[PDB]
């Protein structure tokens, strides 16, 4: 009978979605996760991150 | 800079200074802030707005 | 009735980082500062140093300081199949890549 | 300036009868 | 070289072979040979002799 | 009472200490890590590593 | 091209291809160090990262 009295009030919102571009969903500035752009048969590797 | 800490220090060593435009500065907060030293972080507990 | 009263008063920066020049006039006037070519004139190797008021955080906070540069690839393709690009940062470098 | 965008050998032409585009290197 | 290949063709563009010298060559093994020109190699979960 | 027949064996010996003549302490070969040896006062490698 | 026994792990070809990796050092005045690189039939510099 005192179970009758309670309240309820929603849940906070939360928005979850992909970043602002994307923004760290490729590995940039992340030395062992670094991308690659080079020559097929020259294999001389022209991306370097820091 | 530690919790409570009101002076940062700064250390930059004896360095040609040629082609040097300005500096630009803003503060962060560490659990905000995602380490890219590894590709993973477990102490990474942030999932808001980075 | 009013109570007798003081002034607080405070400005707000979002989405602003903070900007020092390396200018004698504070302002651009060139992307290659005026500054940037005495120390091509002569160097001895000048050693920086900041110190920061920061108002305290209960929080652990950081500070993100950008030393602003030049970082310019310079790419070539000399033949079909190959790709070359040098990597050139100026004052900064910490061990820069292709130097 | 402040952050790099200088870039550009570029200007672009239209040769004259109309505005006819492309002179197609001279 | 992928698991259980008996060829491996080599391609190389054009190049002046102005004074070149002789091949040598040997084989590894992909789990015993970390990558090289990225500092850290996350796949790399071997400790013997490389 | 038919524990009592258990057998044991030893662990695998399994020697661990330093490198060979201390390989991969230092990065080489890696740019994004690589050395530098200028003269102070005008910040130009006369270390290449690729 | 290579011809090579089966191997149920996979494996990596490593092939030096031996060149001339030559390098001159000169100090002009104090405190000043530069050197000169050369790689001769492989490229002698901007390569690979």
């Amino acid at each position: 009978e005192i179970n009758l009295v309670q309240q309820s009030m929603p849940n906070r919102p939360n928005y979850i979605g992909f970043r602002d571009n994307f923004i760290g969903l490729m590995y940039y500035n992340s030395t062992g996760n670094m991308g690659v752009l080079a020559g097929q048969a020259s294999q001389l590797n022209a991306v370097v991150d820091l | 800079i530690p919790a409570n800490a009101t002076n940062v220090p700064i250390s930059i060593p004896s360095r040609n200074w040629a082609a040097f435009r300005g500096w630009s500065f803003t503060r962060l907060k560490t659990k905000e802030t995602p380490s890219l030293g590894s590709g993973f972080d477990p102490y990474f507990v942030y999932s808001g707005s980075i | 009735s009013a109570v007798t009263s003081v002034t607080q008063k405070k400005f707000l920066c979002d989405r602003v980082m903070w900007r020092i020049p390396f200018s004698s006039n504070f302002m651009s006037m060139g992307a290659l500062t005026d500054l940037g070519q005495n120390m091509l004139y002569a160097n001895s190797a000048h050693a920086l140093d900041m110190n920061f008021e920061v108002d305290p955080m209960d929080e652990s906070t950081l500070l993100y300081v950008v030393f602003e540069v030049f970082d310019v690839v310079r790419v070539h393709q000399p033949h079909r199949g190959v790709i070359e690009a040098v990597y050139l940062r100026t004052p900064f470098s910490a061990g820069n890549a292709t130097t | 300036d402040i952050n790099f965008s200088s870039l550009a050998p570029r200007h672009g032409t239209r040769p004259f009868m109309g505005t006819w585009s492309d002179i197609g290197t001279s």
